[PDB]
Protein backbone atom coordinates (compact mmCIF):
# COMPACT_ATOMS: atom_id res chain seq x y z
CA UNK A 1 0.00 0.00 0.00
CA UNK A 2 1.13 3.20 1.53
CA UNK A 3 -1.72 5.73 0.75
CA UNK A 4 -4.01 5.81 3.52
CA UNK A 5 -7.56 6.99 3.53
CA UNK A 6 -10.27 5.89 5.70
CA UNK A 7 -12.25 3.72 3.34
CA UNK A 8 -14.21 2.27 5.70
CA UNK B 1 -6.46 -18.32 8.11
CA UNK B 2 -6.88 -14.46 9.72
CA UNK B 3 -5.05 -12.17 7.42
CA UNK B 4 -6.03 -9.14 9.97
CA UNK B 5 -5.03 -9.39 13.24
CA UNK B 6 -7.66 -6.19 14.05
CA UNK B 7 -10.41 -7.64 12.67
CA UNK B 8 -10.16 -11.07 14.01
CA UNK B 9 -10.19 -9.30 17.20
CA UNK B 10 -12.93 -7.42 16.85
CA UNK B 11 -14.79 -9.81 15.83
CA UNK B 12 -14.23 -12.19 18.15
CA UNK B 13 -15.50 -9.51 21.07
CA UNK B 14 -17.62 -7.35 19.65
CA UNK B 15 -17.54 -3.31 18.61
CA UNK B 16 -18.61 -2.78 22.50
CA UNK B 17 -15.94 -4.83 24.46
CA UNK B 18 -13.35 -4.02 21.60
CA UNK B 19 -13.54 -0.08 21.89
CA UNK B 20 -13.62 -0.49 25.92
CA UNK B 21 -10.53 -2.51 25.99
CA UNK B 22 -8.65 -0.82 23.77
CA UNK B 23 -9.47 2.77 25.66
CA UNK B 24 -7.96 0.37 28.69
CA UNK B 25 -5.08 -0.46 26.66
CA UNK B 26 -3.98 3.27 26.40
CA UNK B 27 -4.97 4.76 29.43
CA UNK B 28 -2.71 1.97 31.71
CA UNK B 29 0.37 3.17 29.82
CA UNK B 30 -0.66 7.09 28.74
CA UNK B 31 -1.91 7.73 32.47
CA UNK B 32 -1.24 11.46 32.06
CA UNK B 33 -2.95 11.88 29.13
CA UNK B 34 -6.06 13.95 29.26
CA UNK B 35 -9.34 12.13 28.51
CA UNK B 36 -10.22 13.75 25.33
CA UNK B 37 -7.16 12.56 23.97
CA UNK B 38 -7.84 9.12 24.64
CA UNK B 39 -11.50 9.60 23.31
CA UNK B 40 -10.23 10.56 19.65
CA UNK B 41 -7.75 7.78 19.58
CA UNK B 42 -10.48 5.28 20.59
CA UNK B 43 -12.52 6.75 17.85
CA UNK B 44 -9.79 6.38 15.42
CA UNK B 45 -9.12 2.82 16.59
CA UNK B 46 -12.76 1.43 16.12
CA UNK B 47 -13.05 3.87 12.53
CA UNK B 48 -9.78 1.42 10.99
CA UNK B 49 -11.15 -1.94 12.81
CA UNK B 50 -14.22 -1.52 11.34
CA UNK B 51 -12.52 -0.94 7.90
CA UNK B 52 -10.93 -4.00 8.11
CA UNK B 53 -13.66 -6.50 8.85
CA UNK B 54 -15.34 -5.68 5.83
CA UNK B 55 -12.14 -5.40 3.30
CA UNK B 56 -9.10 -7.58 4.92
CA UNK B 57 -6.36 -6.29 2.18
CA UNK B 58 -7.21 -2.14 3.51
CA UNK B 59 -4.59 -0.01 4.65
CA UNK B 60 -2.49 -1.57 7.33
CA UNK B 61 -4.94 -3.86 8.27
CA UNK B 62 -2.52 -7.02 7.97
CA UNK B 63 -0.10 -5.50 10.38
CA UNK B 64 0.26 -7.25 13.58
CA UNK B 65 -1.19 -5.72 16.90
CA UNK B 66 1.96 -4.51 18.38
CA UNK B 67 3.01 -2.83 15.27
CA UNK B 68 -0.06 -0.90 15.41
CA UNK B 69 0.00 -0.17 18.82
CA UNK B 70 3.34 0.84 19.04
CA UNK B 71 2.74 3.15 16.19
CA UNK B 72 -0.27 4.78 17.78
CA UNK B 73 0.95 4.91 21.31
CA UNK B 74 4.27 6.54 19.86
CA UNK B 75 2.54 9.06 17.91
CA UNK B 76 -0.12 9.99 20.55
CA UNK B 77 2.65 10.66 23.50
CA UNK B 78 5.51 12.54 21.43
CA UNK B 79 2.41 15.00 19.86
CA UNK B 80 3.13 17.16 23.66
CA UNK B 81 6.11 15.53 24.81
CA UNK B 82 8.64 15.59 22.36
CA UNK B 83 11.53 14.31 24.75
CA UNK B 84 10.59 11.52 26.97
CA UNK B 85 10.33 8.20 28.27
CA UNK B 86 7.99 7.22 25.65
CA UNK B 87 10.43 9.34 23.23
CA UNK B 88 13.57 7.07 24.01
CA UNK B 89 11.26 3.73 23.79
CA UNK B 90 9.63 5.30 20.29
CA UNK B 91 13.02 5.49 18.72
CA UNK B 92 13.44 1.45 18.95
CA UNK B 93 11.97 -0.78 16.41
CA UNK B 94 9.74 -3.70 17.35
CA UNK B 95 10.33 -5.88 18.96
CA UNK B 96 12.40 -3.56 21.68
CA UNK B 97 9.81 -0.59 21.48
CA UNK B 98 7.03 -2.72 22.65
CA UNK B 99 9.05 -4.50 25.27
CA UNK B 100 10.63 -0.65 26.27
CA UNK B 101 6.70 0.35 27.24
CA UNK B 102 6.45 -1.96 30.31
CA UNK B 103 8.61 -0.12 32.64
CA UNK B 104 6.52 3.25 31.47
CA UNK B 105 3.16 2.39 33.71
CA UNK B 106 3.75 4.92 36.81
CA UNK B 107 2.08 2.54 40.05
CA UNK B 108 1.38 5.16 42.44
CA UNK B 109 1.05 8.36 40.15
CA UNK B 110 0.07 11.89 41.38
CA UNK B 111 -3.01 12.04 39.99
CA UNK B 112 -6.13 14.08 42.13
CA UNK B 113 -8.70 12.19 44.30
CA UNK B 114 -11.76 11.27 42.79
CA UNK B 115 -14.50 12.87 44.10
CA UNK B 116 -18.07 12.08 43.85
CA UNK B 117 -20.65 14.86 42.68
CA UNK B 118 -24.24 15.26 44.00
CA UNK B 119 -26.35 12.16 43.05
CA UNK B 120 -28.50 14.11 41.38
CA UNK B 121 -25.74 15.19 39.01
CA UNK B 122 -24.44 12.15 38.31
CA UNK B 123 -27.72 10.83 36.81
CA UNK B 124 -28.42 13.58 34.80
CA UNK B 125 -24.74 13.19 33.29
CA UNK B 126 -25.89 9.17 32.97
CA UNK B 127 -28.89 9.83 31.45
CA UNK B 128 -27.82 13.09 29.28
CA UNK B 129 -24.72 11.32 27.82
CA UNK B 130 -24.19 7.81 28.95
CA UNK B 131 -21.35 6.59 26.65
CA UNK B 132 -19.21 9.63 27.15
CA UNK B 133 -19.85 8.94 31.51
CA UNK B 134 -19.36 5.40 31.07
CA UNK B 135 -15.65 5.77 28.93
CA UNK B 136 -14.64 8.33 31.99
CA UNK B 137 -15.29 5.61 34.65
CA UNK B 138 -12.97 3.29 32.22
CA UNK B 139 -10.72 6.05 31.99
CA UNK B 140 -10.29 7.55 35.63
CA UNK B 141 -9.80 4.00 36.80
CA UNK B 142 -7.13 2.44 34.31
CA UNK B 143 -4.93 5.12 33.86
CA UNK B 144 -4.53 4.62 38.58
CA UNK B 145 -4.35 0.96 38.68
CA UNK B 146 -2.02 0.43 35.56
CA UNK B 147 -2.59 -3.39 35.69
CA UNK B 148 -6.16 -3.73 36.22
CA UNK B 149 -6.85 -7.33 34.95
CA UNK B 150 -9.30 -5.61 32.27
CA UNK B 151 -11.68 -8.75 31.51
CA UNK B 152 -12.23 -7.97 34.86
CA UNK B 153 -12.40 -4.28 34.25
CA UNK B 154 -14.95 -4.63 31.74
CA UNK B 155 -17.13 -6.66 34.60
CA UNK B 156 -16.91 -3.63 36.93
CA UNK B 157 -17.98 -1.48 34.18
CA UNK B 158 -21.07 -3.75 33.65
CA UNK B 159 -21.81 -3.27 37.05
CA UNK B 160 -21.29 0.49 37.03
CA UNK B 161 -23.89 0.90 34.09
CA UNK B 162 -25.94 -1.39 36.10
CA UNK B 163 -26.19 0.44 39.29
CA UNK B 164 -27.00 3.99 37.17
CA UNK B 165 -29.98 2.35 35.81
CA UNK B 166 -31.35 0.91 38.46
CA UNK B 167 -31.18 3.56 41.11
CA UNK B 168 -32.02 6.68 38.81
CA UNK B 169 -35.26 5.30 38.32
CA UNK B 170 -35.51 4.26 41.88
CA UNK B 171 -38.21 6.65 44.73
CA UNK B 172 -34.95 7.56 47.16
CA UNK B 173 -31.66 7.44 44.54
CA UNK B 174 -28.87 7.98 47.09
CA UNK B 175 -30.27 5.44 49.10
CA UNK B 176 -29.77 3.04 46.51
CA UNK B 177 -26.42 3.80 44.49
CA UNK B 178 -24.40 5.03 47.15
CA UNK B 179 -23.70 1.74 48.78
CA UNK B 180 -23.83 0.25 45.32
CA UNK B 181 -21.03 2.58 44.19
CA UNK B 182 -18.53 2.19 47.68
CA UNK B 183 -18.70 -1.51 47.16
CA UNK B 184 -17.74 -1.60 43.78
CA UNK B 185 -15.23 0.89 44.60
CA UNK B 186 -13.95 -1.02 47.31
CA UNK B 187 -14.00 -4.53 44.91
CA UNK B 188 -12.01 -2.69 42.35
CA UNK B 189 -9.18 -1.76 44.86
CA UNK B 190 -8.95 -5.34 45.68
CA UNK B 191 -9.01 -6.63 42.42
CA UNK B 192 -6.26 -4.80 41.35
CA UNK B 193 -3.78 -5.58 44.29
CA UNK B 194 -4.38 -8.88 43.14
CA UNK B 195 -3.32 -8.71 39.65
CA UNK B 196 -0.37 -6.48 41.02
CA UNK B 197 0.50 -9.57 42.81
CA UNK B 198 0.17 -11.49 39.56
CA UNK B 199 2.07 -9.40 37.54
CA UNK B 200 4.70 -8.89 40.52
CA UNK B 201 5.37 -12.28 40.25
CA UNK B 202 5.50 -13.42 36.39
CA UNK B 203 7.67 -10.32 36.59
CA UNK B 204 10.27 -10.81 39.40
CA UNK B 205 9.94 -14.21 40.07
CA UNK B 206 9.41 -15.69 36.06
CA UNK B 207 6.73 -18.26 34.95
CA UNK B 208 7.59 -21.25 36.76
CA UNK B 209 7.15 -19.61 39.74
CA UNK B 210 3.78 -18.26 38.38
CA UNK B 211 2.78 -22.06 37.01
CA UNK B 212 3.59 -23.69 40.64
CA UNK B 213 1.33 -21.17 42.26
CA UNK B 214 -1.51 -21.75 39.29
CA UNK B 215 -1.01 -25.47 40.07
CA UNK B 216 -1.16 -25.16 43.93
CA UNK B 217 -4.54 -23.26 43.50
CA UNK B 218 -6.43 -24.99 40.53
CA UNK B 219 -5.79 -28.08 42.48
CA UNK B 220 -7.65 -27.24 45.60
CA UNK B 221 -10.28 -25.72 43.73
CA UNK B 222 -10.45 -28.53 41.17
CA UNK B 223 -9.41 -31.61 43.12
CA UNK B 224 -11.34 -34.24 40.84
CA UNK B 225 -9.59 -32.96 37.86
CA UNK B 226 -7.17 -35.31 36.56
CA UNK B 227 -3.80 -33.36 36.75
CA UNK B 228 -3.28 -33.52 33.23
CA UNK B 229 -6.46 -31.30 33.10
CA UNK B 230 -5.27 -29.10 35.77
CA UNK B 231 -1.85 -28.51 33.89
CA UNK B 232 -3.72 -27.67 30.94
CA UNK B 233 -5.73 -24.82 32.97
CA UNK B 234 -2.46 -23.56 34.33
CA UNK B 235 -1.12 -23.14 31.17
CA UNK B 236 -3.96 -21.62 29.41
CA UNK B 237 -4.48 -19.64 32.59
CA UNK B 238 -0.85 -18.26 32.43
CA UNK B 239 -1.11 -17.28 29.21
CA UNK B 240 -3.89 -15.25 29.66
CA UNK B 241 -2.29 -13.67 32.25
CA UNK B 242 1.23 -12.54 30.81
CA UNK B 243 -0.89 -11.51 27.87
CA UNK B 244 -2.51 -8.75 30.29
CA UNK B 245 0.04 -7.77 32.40
CA UNK B 246 2.42 -7.09 28.90
CA UNK B 247 -0.24 -4.92 27.65
CA UNK B 248 -2.10 -7.25 25.59
CA UNK B 249 -5.47 -6.58 26.41
CA UNK B 250 -7.16 -7.38 23.26
CA UNK B 251 -5.83 -10.91 23.13
CA UNK B 252 -6.37 -11.93 26.59
CA UNK B 253 -9.82 -10.72 26.68
CA UNK B 254 -10.68 -12.66 23.91
CA UNK B 255 -8.17 -15.74 25.85
CA UNK B 256 -10.04 -15.64 28.88
CA UNK B 257 -13.22 -15.95 27.27
CA UNK B 258 -11.99 -19.05 25.05
CA UNK B 259 -10.95 -20.16 28.79
CA UNK B 260 -13.81 -19.97 30.51
CA UNK B 261 -16.10 -21.78 27.38
CA UNK B 262 -13.36 -24.34 27.80
CA UNK B 263 -14.11 -25.21 31.44
CA UNK B 264 -18.40 -25.08 30.62
CA UNK B 265 -17.79 -27.52 27.97
CA UNK B 266 -15.80 -29.75 30.22
CA UNK B 267 -17.16 -29.21 33.46
CA UNK B 268 -17.85 -33.25 34.03
CA UNK B 269 -13.76 -33.31 33.98
CA UNK B 270 -13.13 -30.43 36.27
CA UNK B 271 -15.65 -29.55 38.88
CA UNK B 272 -19.21 -30.50 40.30
CA UNK B 273 -19.40 -26.75 41.57
CA UNK B 274 -19.22 -24.55 37.60
CA UNK B 275 -23.16 -25.26 37.05
CA UNK B 276 -24.35 -22.05 37.96
CA UNK B 277 -21.23 -20.21 36.80
CA UNK B 278 -21.61 -21.76 33.64
CA UNK B 279 -25.55 -20.92 33.04
CA UNK B 280 -24.30 -16.73 33.45
CA UNK B 281 -23.27 -14.57 30.37
CA UNK B 282 -20.13 -13.99 29.34
CA UNK B 283 -18.36 -11.47 31.71
CA UNK B 284 -20.13 -12.83 34.69
CA UNK B 285 -19.39 -16.28 33.79
CA UNK B 286 -15.30 -15.55 33.99
CA UNK B 287 -15.76 -13.76 37.08
CA UNK B 288 -17.83 -16.47 38.81
CA UNK B 289 -15.71 -19.17 37.79
CA UNK B 290 -12.59 -17.86 39.07
CA UNK B 291 -14.67 -17.29 42.40
CA UNK B 292 -15.81 -20.75 42.81
CA UNK B 293 -16.23 -22.91 46.43
CA UNK B 294 -13.51 -25.87 46.51
CA UNK B 295 -15.08 -29.09 45.41
CA UNK B 296 -14.95 -31.61 47.41
CA UNK B 297 -11.84 -33.61 47.38
CA UNK B 298 -11.98 -37.53 46.31
CA UNK B 299 -13.13 -40.19 48.73
CA UNK B 300 -10.14 -41.83 49.70
CA UNK B 301 -7.18 -40.64 48.67
CA UNK B 302 -3.89 -42.56 49.44
CA UNK B 303 -1.10 -40.87 51.92
CA UNK B 304 1.55 -39.62 49.36
CA UNK B 305 4.13 -41.05 51.41
CA UNK B 306 4.25 -44.18 48.79
CA UNK B 307 4.71 -42.54 45.93
CA UNK B 308 7.25 -39.22 46.91
CA UNK B 309 9.11 -41.13 50.30
CA UNK B 310 8.96 -44.30 50.80
CA UNK B 311 9.99 -45.60 47.60
CA UNK B 312 13.50 -46.70 46.41
CA UNK B 313 12.67 -45.11 42.82
CA UNK B 314 12.16 -41.11 43.88
CA UNK B 315 15.74 -39.72 42.39
CA UNK B 316 15.17 -41.72 39.02
CA UNK B 317 11.65 -40.74 39.30
CA UNK B 318 12.36 -37.18 39.68
CA UNK B 319 15.27 -36.90 37.05
CA UNK B 320 13.06 -38.34 34.04
CA UNK B 321 11.46 -35.19 34.65
CA UNK B 322 11.76 -32.54 37.42
CA UNK B 323 8.77 -29.70 36.53
CA UNK B 324 6.27 -32.99 36.37
CA UNK B 325 7.22 -34.75 39.40
CA UNK B 326 7.17 -32.30 41.72
CA UNK B 327 4.33 -30.49 39.48
CA UNK B 328 2.38 -34.05 40.60
CA UNK B 329 3.58 -33.62 44.28
CA UNK B 330 2.03 -30.15 44.86
CA UNK B 331 -0.75 -31.56 43.09
CA UNK B 332 -1.08 -33.94 44.97
CA UNK B 333 -0.42 -32.08 48.42
CA UNK B 334 -2.85 -28.63 47.30
CA UNK B 335 -5.94 -31.08 46.02
CA UNK B 336 -5.62 -32.94 49.71
CA UNK B 337 -5.01 -29.55 51.69
CA UNK B 338 -8.01 -27.13 50.60
CA UNK B 339 -6.76 -26.04 54.49
CA UNK B 340 -3.43 -24.85 53.65
CA UNK B 341 -2.63 -21.25 52.28
CA UNK B 342 -0.87 -21.39 48.70
CA UNK B 343 2.29 -19.66 49.59
CA UNK B 344 2.35 -22.21 52.34
CA UNK B 345 1.86 -25.43 49.48
CA UNK B 346 4.45 -23.88 47.51
CA UNK B 347 6.80 -23.19 50.78
CA UNK B 348 6.42 -26.80 50.97
CA UNK B 349 6.88 -27.89 47.53
CA UNK B 350 10.46 -25.53 47.52
CA UNK B 351 11.42 -27.83 50.58
CA UNK B 352 10.49 -30.93 49.17
CA UNK B 353 12.54 -29.94 46.16
CA UNK B 354 15.44 -28.54 47.80
CA UNK B 355 15.71 -31.82 49.80
CA UNK B 356 15.36 -34.10 46.71
CA UNK B 357 18.33 -31.62 44.78
CA UNK B 358 20.40 -32.47 47.93
CA UNK B 359 19.67 -35.96 48.79
CA UNK B 360 19.73 -37.47 45.38
CA UNK B 361 23.04 -36.27 45.30
CA UNK B 362 24.11 -38.19 48.34
CA UNK B 363 25.25 -41.65 48.82
CA UNK B 364 22.02 -43.46 50.25
CA UNK B 365 19.41 -41.58 49.05
CA UNK B 366 16.78 -43.44 49.87
CA UNK B 367 17.61 -42.68 54.01
CA UNK B 368 17.80 -39.11 53.36
CA UNK B 369 15.35 -38.20 52.00
CA UNK B 370 12.70 -40.65 54.18
CA UNK B 371 12.21 -37.89 56.89
CA UNK B 372 11.18 -35.48 54.69
CA UNK B 373 7.57 -34.98 55.71
CA UNK B 374 8.81 -33.87 59.50
CA UNK B 375 10.31 -30.97 58.23
CA UNK B 376 6.82 -29.75 57.17
CA UNK B 377 5.25 -30.02 60.34
CA UNK B 378 7.26 -26.54 61.52
CA UNK B 379 6.48 -25.39 58.27
CA UNK B 380 2.36 -25.81 58.85
CA UNK B 381 2.37 -24.68 62.67
CA UNK B 382 3.78 -21.11 62.07
CA UNK B 383 1.22 -19.68 59.85
CA UNK B 384 -1.72 -21.48 61.99
CA UNK B 385 -0.39 -19.68 65.08
CA UNK B 386 -0.35 -16.62 63.58
CA UNK B 387 -3.43 -16.58 62.50
CA UNK B 388 -5.13 -17.83 66.10
CA UNK B 389 -3.08 -15.39 67.72
CA UNK B 390 -4.10 -12.49 65.39
CA UNK B 391 -7.46 -13.09 65.36
CA UNK B 392 -7.90 -13.59 69.25
CA UNK B 393 -6.15 -9.80 69.17
CA UNK B 394 -8.53 -8.42 66.39
CA UNK B 395 -12.00 -10.34 67.97
CA UNK B 396 -11.34 -7.68 71.34
CA UNK B 397 -9.72 -5.12 69.35
CA UNK B 398 -11.56 -4.14 66.56
CA UNK B 399 -10.51 -2.98 63.05
CA UNK B 400 -9.33 -0.10 63.82
CA UNK B 401 -7.47 -0.39 67.12
CA UNK B 402 -6.26 -3.72 65.97
CA UNK B 403 -4.87 -1.89 62.36
CA UNK B 404 -3.18 0.42 65.48
CA UNK B 405 -1.68 -2.57 66.73
CA UNK B 406 -0.39 -3.97 63.35
CA UNK B 407 1.01 0.14 63.47
CA UNK B 408 3.08 -0.08 66.06
CA UNK B 409 4.31 -3.66 65.26
CA UNK B 410 5.73 -3.04 61.78
CA UNK B 411 6.74 0.66 62.84
CA UNK B 412 8.86 -0.94 64.94
CA UNK B 413 10.21 -3.92 62.60
CA UNK B 414 10.60 -0.95 59.64
CA UNK B 415 10.88 2.54 61.18
CA UNK B 416 13.13 3.44 58.57
CA UNK B 417 9.67 3.07 56.13
CA UNK B 418 7.83 6.90 55.36
CA UNK B 419 4.84 7.08 57.52
CA UNK B 420 2.44 7.49 54.86
CA UNK B 421 3.07 3.80 53.70
CA UNK B 422 3.40 2.59 56.85
CA UNK B 423 -0.55 3.87 57.74
CA UNK B 424 -1.17 2.54 54.50
CA UNK B 425 0.36 -0.83 54.84
CA UNK B 426 -0.82 -1.37 58.48
CA UNK B 427 -4.80 -0.43 57.52
CA UNK B 428 -4.38 -3.39 54.87
CA UNK B 429 -3.26 -5.29 56.86
CA UNK B 430 -5.75 -5.32 59.64
CA UNK B 431 -8.23 -5.47 57.27
CA UNK B 432 -7.84 -9.28 57.29
CA UNK B 433 -9.30 -9.20 60.62
CA UNK B 434 -12.97 -8.69 59.22
CA UNK B 435 -11.71 -10.40 56.07
CA UNK B 436 -10.79 -13.87 57.79
CA UNK B 437 -11.46 -13.82 61.16
CA UNK B 438 -15.20 -15.04 60.78
CA UNK B 439 -14.41 -18.56 58.62
CA UNK B 440 -14.15 -21.60 60.92
CA UNK B 441 -10.12 -21.65 61.77
CA UNK B 442 -10.58 -24.58 58.66
CA UNK B 443 -10.62 -21.95 56.27
CA UNK B 444 -8.74 -18.91 57.59
CA UNK B 445 -5.41 -19.60 56.95
CA UNK B 446 -6.22 -19.41 52.99
CA UNK B 447 -8.13 -16.28 53.08
CA UNK B 448 -5.15 -15.03 56.13
CA UNK B 449 -1.72 -16.09 54.16
CA UNK B 450 -2.89 -15.05 51.09
CA UNK B 451 -4.93 -11.84 51.28
CA UNK B 452 -1.43 -10.79 53.53
CA UNK B 453 0.95 -11.42 50.47
CA UNK B 454 -1.41 -9.35 48.38
CA UNK B 455 -0.85 -6.57 50.67
CA UNK B 456 2.93 -7.11 51.51
CA UNK B 457 3.47 -6.85 47.61
CA UNK B 458 1.93 -3.34 47.63
CA UNK B 459 4.35 -2.33 50.19
CA UNK B 460 7.45 -3.90 47.84
CA UNK B 461 6.38 -2.24 44.92
CA UNK B 462 5.93 0.84 47.05
CA UNK B 463 9.12 0.64 48.57
CA UNK B 464 11.36 -0.40 45.41
CA UNK B 465 10.16 2.79 43.92
CA UNK B 466 12.02 4.98 46.59
CA UNK B 467 14.06 2.66 48.88
CA UNK B 468 14.95 3.02 52.90
CA UNK B 469 15.08 0.13 54.95
CA UNK B 470 17.62 -2.89 53.80
CA UNK B 471 15.11 -5.20 55.67
CA UNK B 472 12.15 -4.24 53.34
CA UNK B 473 14.13 -4.86 50.78
CA UNK B 474 15.80 -7.97 51.57
CA UNK B 475 12.00 -9.45 52.42
CA UNK B 476 10.39 -8.18 49.33
CA UNK B 477 13.35 -10.03 46.79
CA UNK B 478 14.35 -12.99 48.45
CA UNK B 479 11.36 -15.43 47.92
CA UNK B 480 7.78 -14.56 46.71
CA UNK B 481 6.70 -17.63 48.41
CA UNK B 482 8.07 -16.51 51.97
CA UNK B 483 7.62 -12.56 52.33
CA UNK B 484 5.06 -13.10 54.78
CA UNK B 485 7.07 -15.08 57.19
CA UNK B 486 10.24 -13.28 56.11
CA UNK B 487 8.50 -10.12 57.53
CA UNK B 488 7.14 -11.81 60.18
CA UNK B 489 10.25 -12.94 61.51
CA UNK B 490 11.53 -9.40 61.97
CA UNK B 491 12.54 -8.20 65.26
CA UNK B 492 12.54 -4.35 66.73
CA UNK B 493 14.91 -2.26 64.70
CA UNK B 494 17.39 -1.61 67.92
CA UNK B 495 19.95 0.12 65.60
CA UNK B 496 17.00 3.09 64.34
CA UNK B 497 18.06 6.54 66.42
CA UNK B 498 14.77 8.09 67.49
CA UNK B 499 13.36 11.09 65.44
CA UNK B 500 13.75 14.35 67.51
CA UNK B 501 10.82 15.60 69.23
CA UNK B 502 8.72 18.19 67.18
CA UNK B 503 6.19 19.83 68.80
CA UNK B 504 4.25 20.49 65.40
CA UNK B 505 3.75 16.92 64.74
CA UNK B 506 1.48 16.83 67.75
CA UNK B 507 -0.06 19.91 67.64
CA UNK B 508 -3.91 19.39 66.25
CA UNK B 509 -6.22 21.91 64.97
CA UNK B 510 -10.12 21.99 64.33
CA UNK B 511 -10.24 21.29 60.97
CA UNK B 512 -9.39 17.53 61.75
CA UNK B 513 -13.22 17.75 62.80
CA UNK B 514 -14.44 18.61 59.40
CA UNK B 515 -12.62 15.70 58.07
CA UNK B 516 -14.30 12.10 57.03
CA UNK B 517 -13.87 9.35 59.23
CA UNK B 518 -11.51 7.81 56.95
CA UNK B 519 -9.23 10.53 56.69
CA UNK B 520 -9.70 11.39 60.63
CA UNK B 521 -8.60 8.07 61.35
CA UNK B 522 -5.72 8.27 59.21
CA UNK B 523 -4.26 11.35 60.82
CA UNK B 524 -5.17 9.45 64.18
CA UNK B 525 -2.62 6.68 62.68
CA UNK B 526 0.17 8.95 61.42
CA UNK B 527 0.82 10.67 64.82
CA UNK B 528 0.75 7.09 66.47
CA UNK B 529 3.87 6.24 63.97
CA UNK B 530 5.23 9.42 64.48
CA UNK B 531 5.39 8.84 68.20
CA UNK B 532 6.81 5.09 67.42
CA UNK B 533 9.33 6.48 65.78
CA UNK B 534 9.77 9.14 68.83
CA UNK B 535 9.96 6.61 71.20
CA UNK B 536 10.64 3.44 69.49
CA UNK B 537 11.38 1.12 73.05
CA UNK B 538 7.48 2.57 73.97
CA UNK B 539 5.30 -0.30 75.21
CA UNK B 540 2.08 -1.45 73.49
CA UNK B 541 0.42 -0.85 76.84
CA UNK B 542 1.90 2.61 77.40
CA UNK B 543 0.80 3.44 73.33
CA UNK B 544 -2.38 2.09 73.62
CA UNK B 545 -3.31 4.25 77.17
CA UNK B 546 -1.85 7.68 74.90
CA UNK B 547 -4.09 6.50 72.10
CA UNK B 548 -7.09 6.21 73.69
CA UNK B 549 -6.51 9.49 75.74
CA UNK B 550 -5.62 10.96 72.01
CA UNK B 551 -9.24 9.87 70.54
CA UNK B 552 -10.85 11.21 73.75
CA UNK B 553 -9.41 14.60 73.44
CA UNK B 554 -10.07 14.04 69.26
CA UNK B 555 -13.78 13.68 70.24
CA UNK B 556 -13.60 15.91 73.53
CA UNK B 557 -12.67 18.62 71.19
CA UNK B 558 -15.15 18.07 68.27
CA UNK B 559 -18.60 18.40 70.09
CA UNK B 560 -17.28 21.31 71.91
CA UNK B 561 -17.68 24.05 69.37
CA UNK B 562 -16.14 27.05 71.47
CA UNK B 563 -13.70 29.43 69.88
CA UNK B 564 -11.31 25.81 68.59
CA UNK B 565 -8.73 26.80 71.61
CA UNK B 566 -9.74 23.80 72.53
CA UNK B 567 -7.19 22.35 70.86
CA UNK B 568 -4.32 24.42 71.77
CA UNK B 569 -5.00 24.38 74.95
CA UNK B 570 -6.49 20.78 76.06
CA UNK B 571 -3.86 19.26 73.32
CA UNK B 572 -0.69 20.68 75.10
CA UNK B 573 -2.52 19.36 78.31
CA UNK B 574 -2.54 16.00 75.91
CA UNK B 575 1.11 16.16 75.50
CA UNK B 576 1.76 16.46 79.06
CA UNK B 577 -0.08 13.55 79.74
CA UNK B 578 1.16 11.54 76.87
CA UNK B 579 4.53 12.22 78.10
CA UNK B 580 3.43 10.61 82.02
CA UNK B 581 3.87 7.53 79.99
O1 LIG C 1 -11.19 0.07 -3.08
C1 LIG C 1 -10.51 1.02 -3.88
C2 LIG C 1 -10.36 2.34 -3.17
O2 LIG C 1 -10.34 2.18 -1.77
C3 LIG C 1 -9.03 2.05 -1.22
C4 LIG C 1 -7.77 2.29 -2.08
O3 LIG C 1 -6.54 1.71 -1.68
C5 LIG C 1 -7.94 2.83 -3.51
O4 LIG C 1 -7.72 1.82 -4.49
C6 LIG C 1 -9.35 3.36 -3.63
O5 LIG C 1 -9.65 4.76 -3.64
Amino acid sequence: GYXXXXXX
Amino acid sequence: AHKSEVAHRFKDLGEENFKALVLIAFAQYLQQCPFEDHVKLVNEVTEFAKTCVADESAENCDKSLHTLFGDKLCTVATLRETYGEMADCCAKQEPERNECFLQHKDDNPNLPRLVRPEVDVMCTAFHDNEETFLKKYLYEIARRHPYFYAPELLFFAKRYKAAFTECCQAADKAACLLPKLDELRDEGKASSAKQRLKCASLQKFGERAFKAWAVARLSQRFPKAEFAEVSKLVTDLTKVHTECCHGDLLECADDRADLAKYICENQDSISSKLKECCEKPLLEKSHCIAEVENDEMPADLPSLAADFVESKDVCKNYAEAKDVFLGMFLYEYARRHPDYSVVLLLRLAKTYETTLEKCCAAADPHECYAKVFDEFKPLVEEPQNLIKQNCELFEQLGEYKFQNALLVRYTKKVPQVSTPTLVEVSRNLGKVGSKCCKHPEAKRMPCAEDYLSVVLNQLCVLHEKTPVSDRVTKCCTESLVNRRPCFSALEVDETYVPKEFNAETFTFHADICTLSEKERQIKKQTALVELVKHKPKATKEQLKAVMDDFAAFVEKCCKADDKETCFAEEGKKLVAASQAA
